[PDB]
């Protein structure tokens, strides 16, 4: 539901908007999916930095650039 | 003929827009706003809000395109080294700086406090970009850390170390000029790009109509909004410009009338923004396909093209992320300080014509040398930087000079 | 409304950029223009195409000869035709036609 | 293998528009025309002039 | 009708300084950008509109 | 990757040992010696 508390939901199908998963985000609030810890690349993009993706259920987690890699460095190598 | 005997290092700033903002317009909100005759009177009109609904979900997409085709040019973040040894070059005012919140350079904070300037209306939304700034200046720092500690390496495979100063001898190289130029010069070189990057930010300090492009997309899509929002409150022939008023002080069968001619004129403000929001989405692609070409071909690599990158001869480039779009710092060579000689084409010698492999014939006025054509560094005139072909009687512009053969003493002391 | 650059001002610019070339080469596309000879400059461009300055030296005349042929060619080929401007004047075309 | 004998120098025109004529139209002198009731009827469409 | 043309008419424009600053300025070795063969040189002249 | 020797026909000399910073001592050979030598 873009750009609205997750409270006043339910007030203004009815399994899909009860208070077992939900989270707020900057693009709205999302009702469905598990919010994880982890790190992957862009599967669904949902804004702000937000993707879901599915893994047994709907997971939701920040957006991954890459692999970080430090270059050896040195004047004489 | 005029030779140079002296350079400088000049950076220069391109700033150029990528992205726009994401904006949706619900069309019956717009037109009725919670009014059932007005959208059962509206259902008459067949689907013209799902093509305005299509086209501005397009736009809206298009600018995630944009900017992901623009800054996700790097598979890997890239790190620096904790000790920092470039040979003299100081990179501390684009490099991260992570004491102040986010992972922001001190040029990109005045880009960013330099471009400053709506609300909740009916039936008006923006939606946020996919990638935060945080995102933008991570990808901008991996690409400095790359293009610093690897050279063009990384933009064909994987990243090879090279010390800097051996690449900005290559990056000399592929200019026309020599590798002593650089490595007896290497301070001087050092202190005249230490000494632009200082000026860069002291330009764009004090100095704030330099950022004018990505404020004028800003104002020209406020002023389309503030227009579009404004024509609500026009009558368009009806007795009034607000529904209540239509349907409490008149009765259906004459109030259809007044309803229609409100919902004609909203139609038609509704179609004249997307059209002008179209063309203008058009021309921010264009202008994001120009953006990404410059950072695959100037960032990753060095550009032979003529004022593509900068004036000048181009050694190398600096990407920077803006609110809406990229700086890109060029870094290019200047020659100065000409010096004015004589020329000849050839040299005949023995009855033979010799032409220089790689440089010129000058004089100073009696001794006649070889130089580079870029920069004065005269040499005697053997036969280890001289071809020969054909006889002296058909070249125009002959002059008679002798020739050295290093292996005539070597082989008449020894014999 | 008429356009800011007139003709005048335009075919100087046209004249600047070319007394440059002729005269320069491409030095003054980076910074001060340096002089040099004209057939020098010529023998920098067969070079950079991958053919040495001999050739070049060795058959100044000829080329000479054949890039007056050329230029003399170009001038009757515009003459001549019919019409060889095309899209210049098709662009014209369109803007009368719809202001009509 | 082929390998050349000779050469020929070539030129070759290019053409290509530039700009185009700057032409302006005002509303109430194309739509109404010197005529106050006619532009005081159009005052009641907005801003699209 | 007249925006949309004026688009056009820009992007020409650009093409025609980007071939001003590769070709007179300098010796390109892009194939076919100004030419058919191997560009020696390119001069230019003013047109009414182009 | 294919190293070769260090002779005077792959290199070109410019200067003295002052100016450069990372200046590393070692030898260049020379092709003309060996027959200089067997040959006077
Ligand atoms: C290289 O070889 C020269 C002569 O064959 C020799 O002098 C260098 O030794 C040292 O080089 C230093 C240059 O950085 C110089 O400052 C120092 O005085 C010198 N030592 C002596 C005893 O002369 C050789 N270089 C190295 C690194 O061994
Ligand atoms: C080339 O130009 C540089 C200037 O960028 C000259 O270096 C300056 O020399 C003067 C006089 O010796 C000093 O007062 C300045 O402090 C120098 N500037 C820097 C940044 O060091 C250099 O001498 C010139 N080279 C030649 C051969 O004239
Ligand atoms: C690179 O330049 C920065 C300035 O742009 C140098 O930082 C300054 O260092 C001096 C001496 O340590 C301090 O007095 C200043 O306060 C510093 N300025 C800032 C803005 O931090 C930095 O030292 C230079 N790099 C090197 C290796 O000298
Ligand atoms: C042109 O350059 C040559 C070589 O540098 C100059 O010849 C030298 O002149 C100085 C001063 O008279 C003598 O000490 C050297 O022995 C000369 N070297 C020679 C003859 O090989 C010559 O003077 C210069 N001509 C000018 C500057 O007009
Ligand atoms: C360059 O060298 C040629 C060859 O020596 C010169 O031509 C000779 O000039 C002398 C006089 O100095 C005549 O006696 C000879 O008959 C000429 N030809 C030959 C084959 O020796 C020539 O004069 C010199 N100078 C120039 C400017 O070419
Ligand atoms: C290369 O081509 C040129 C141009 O055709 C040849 O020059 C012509 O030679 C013939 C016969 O000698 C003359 O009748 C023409 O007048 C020449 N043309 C010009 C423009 O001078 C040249 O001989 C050719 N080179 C060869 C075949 O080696
Ligand atoms: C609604 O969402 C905003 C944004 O996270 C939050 O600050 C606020 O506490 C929420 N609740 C209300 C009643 O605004
Ligand atoms: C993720 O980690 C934070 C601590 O950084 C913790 O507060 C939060 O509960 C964690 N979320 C889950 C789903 O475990
Ligand atoms: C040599 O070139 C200089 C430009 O550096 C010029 O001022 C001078 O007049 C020239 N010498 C001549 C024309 O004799
Ligand atoms: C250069 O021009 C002069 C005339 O000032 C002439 O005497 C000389 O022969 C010419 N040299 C060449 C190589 O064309
Ligand atoms: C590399 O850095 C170390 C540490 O500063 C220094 O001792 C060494 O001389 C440097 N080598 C070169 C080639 O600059």
């Amino acid at each position: 539901y873009q750009d609205v508390n997750c409270t006043e939901v339910p007030v203004a199908w009815r399994v899909y908007s009860t208070g077992s998963n939900v989270f707020q985000t900057r693009a709205g609030c999302l009702i469905g999916a598990e919010h994880v810890n982890n790190s992957y690349e862009c599967d669904i993009p949902i804004g702000a930095g937000i993707c879901a993706s599915y893994q047994q259920s709907i997971i939701a987690y920040t957006m991954s650039l890459g692999a970080e890699n430090s270059v050896a460095y040195s004047n004489n190598s | 003929i005029a030779i140079p005997t002296n350079f400088t290092i000049s950076v220069t700033t391109e700033i150029l827009p990528v992205s726009m903002t994401k904006t949706s317009v619900d069309c019956t909100m717009y037109i009725c706003g919670d009014s059932t005759e007005c959208s059962n009177l509206l259902l008459q009109y067949g689907s013209f809000c799902t093509q305005l609904n299509r086209a501005l979900t397009g736009i809206a997409v298009e600018q995630d395109k944009n900017t992901q085709e623009v800054f996700a040019q790097v598979k890997q973040i890239y790190k620096t080294p904790p000790i920092k040894d470039f040979g003299g070059f100081n990179f501390s005012q684009i490099l991260p700086d992570p004491s102040k919140p986010s992972k922001r350079s001190f040029i990109e904070d005045l880009l960013f406090n330099k471009v400053t300037l709506a609300q909740k209306f009916n039936g008006l939304t923006v939606l946020p970009p996919l990638l935060t700034d945080e995102m933008i200046a991570q990808y901008t720092s991996a690409l400095l850390a790359g293009t610093i500690t690897s050279g063009w390496t990384f933009g064909a495979g994987a990243a090879l170390q090279i010390p800097f100063a051996m690449q900005m001898a290559y990056r000399f190289n592929g200019i026309g000029v020599t590798q002593n130029v650089l490595y007896e010069n290497q301070k001087l070189i050092a202190n005249q790009f230490n000494s632009a990057i200082g000026k860069i930010q002291d330009s764009l300090s004090s100095t704030a109509s330099a950022l004018g492009k990505l404020q004028d997309v800003v104002n020209q899509n406020a002023q389309a909004l503030n227009t579009l929002v404004k024509q609500l409150s026009s009558n368009f022939g009806a007795i009034s410009s607000v529904l209540n008023d239509i349907l409490s002080r008149l009765d259906p069968p004459e109030a259809e009338v007044q309803i229609d001619r409100l919902i004609t004129g909203r139609l038609q403000s509704l179609q004249t923004y997307v059209t002008q929001q179209l063309i203008r989405a058009a021309e921010i692609r264009a202008s994001a396909n120009l953006a990404a070409t410059k950072m695959s071909e100037c960032v990753l690599g060095q550009s032979k093209r003529v004022d593509f990158c900068g004036k000048g001869y181009h050694l190398m480039s600096f990407p920077q992320s803006a609110p809406h779009g990229v700086v890109f710092l060029h870094v290019t060579y200047v020659p100065a300080q000409e010096k004015n000689f004589t020329t000849a084409p050839a040299i005949c010698h023995d009855g033979k014509a010799h032409f220089p492999r790689e440089g010129v014939f000058v004089s100073n006025g009696t001794h006649w040398f070889v130089t580079q054509r870029n920069f004065y560094e005269p040499q005697i005139i053997t036969t280890d930087n001289t071809f020969v072909s054909g006889n002296c009687d058909v070249v125009i512009g002959i002059v008679n000079n002798t020739v050295y053969d290093p292996l005539q003493p070597e082989l008449d002391s020894f014999k």
